[PDB]
């Protein structure tokens, strides 16, 4: 049942790309380079757009995807890990858009891979990119699968606090090594959050699968928490929804099953 | 250099 809606979602995302859900900014050949992998581009329907530093010839172009919230509103951004070449743009996206919290499913490397590179912090440390200064403020365990730093974020005489939560031990195509401690996750950038309508950015390696399963659990948390279930409402068209916004998000019917059982437990 | 293989 949920495999034959998981391959029902993945024939209907065969069929966008075969029907021209488009990628023409993602290949320009200024930006190849910019991709952490060949196979996955963001759309140029909800690509992120970075016009900070525009002036200066910055191009507009990084690996992310905004995605609509319960409200209607560019509630996330979905992106890569950031390459040793994209720091920049990575802060870039993060200060143009007043990010206050980033969510990190994965680590810097995985199946002796690189996989994203650091862009945070570290104690005494501070990391400069471009015209970026990255101070570590504190960092703290939340639990024993989850780093929560504190960073002071430094651009042309401003300064901003971001806070980065990133969980350790989340294989790609694959569920959370402690789906409570992954709850408690989206519990706590919500919290640092707090009101106000900028985006949460969320990125793993490639931007795909745990980003997008992170997104539709806080959606539908956000959802619970805030509105009126729609009497249709459908996990399949959450999905697919999400998978139109950010390709593969949720990639695997592996992380399709985990979804609906964790929507479910949400739901009691 | 690819994520999508088995996807």
């Amino acid at each position: 049942v949920l495999a034959g809606e998981f391959s029902d979602i993945q024939a209907c995302s065969a069929a966008w790309k075969a029907d021209g859900c488009s990628t023409v900014a993602g290949s320009r050949p200024e930006n190849v380079r910019k991709n952490r992998y060949k196979d996955v581009l963001p759309y140029d329907q909800t690509r992120v757009i970075l016009s900070l530093l525009q002036e200066e010839g910055h191009s507009d172009y990084i690996n992310g995807n905004f995605i609509r919230g319960v409200d209607g509103s560019l509630a996330y951004i979905a992106t890569q890990g950031p390459l040793p070449h994209t720091l920049l743009d990575f802060w870039r996206l993060v200060w143009e858009f007043g990010v206050k919290v980033i969510l990190m499913a994965c680590r810097e490397i995985e199946n002796g891979r690189k996989r994203c590179e650091r862009y945070w912090a570290q104690e005494q440390e501070p990391l400069q990119t471009g015209l970026f200064c990255i101070t570590l403020i504190k960092e703290k365990w939340l639990n024993e699968d989850i780093m929560l730093r504190t960073l002071k974020v430094t651009f042309q005489k401003e300064s901003r606090s971001v806070y980065q939560l990133q969980y350790m031990s989340w294989p790609d195509r694959g569920v959370p090594s402690s789906p409570d401690h992954m709850l408690a996750m989206v519990e706590e950038a919500r919290r640092l959050q707090g009101s106000g309508p900028e985006p949460l950015c969320v990125h793993s390696s490639a931007g795909c699968g745990r980003t997008g399963v992170l997104c539709t659990v806080d959606y539908v948390r956000q959802l619970l928490l805030t509105q009126m279930i729609p009497p249709d409402f459908s996990l399949f068209d959450v999905v697919l929804k999400m998978r139109k916004q950010r390709p593969a998000a949720v990639q695997t019917e592996e992380q399709y099953r985990f979804l609906y059982h964790t929507v479910a437990q949400m739901f009691c | 250099p690819e994520y999508l293989g088995l996807d």
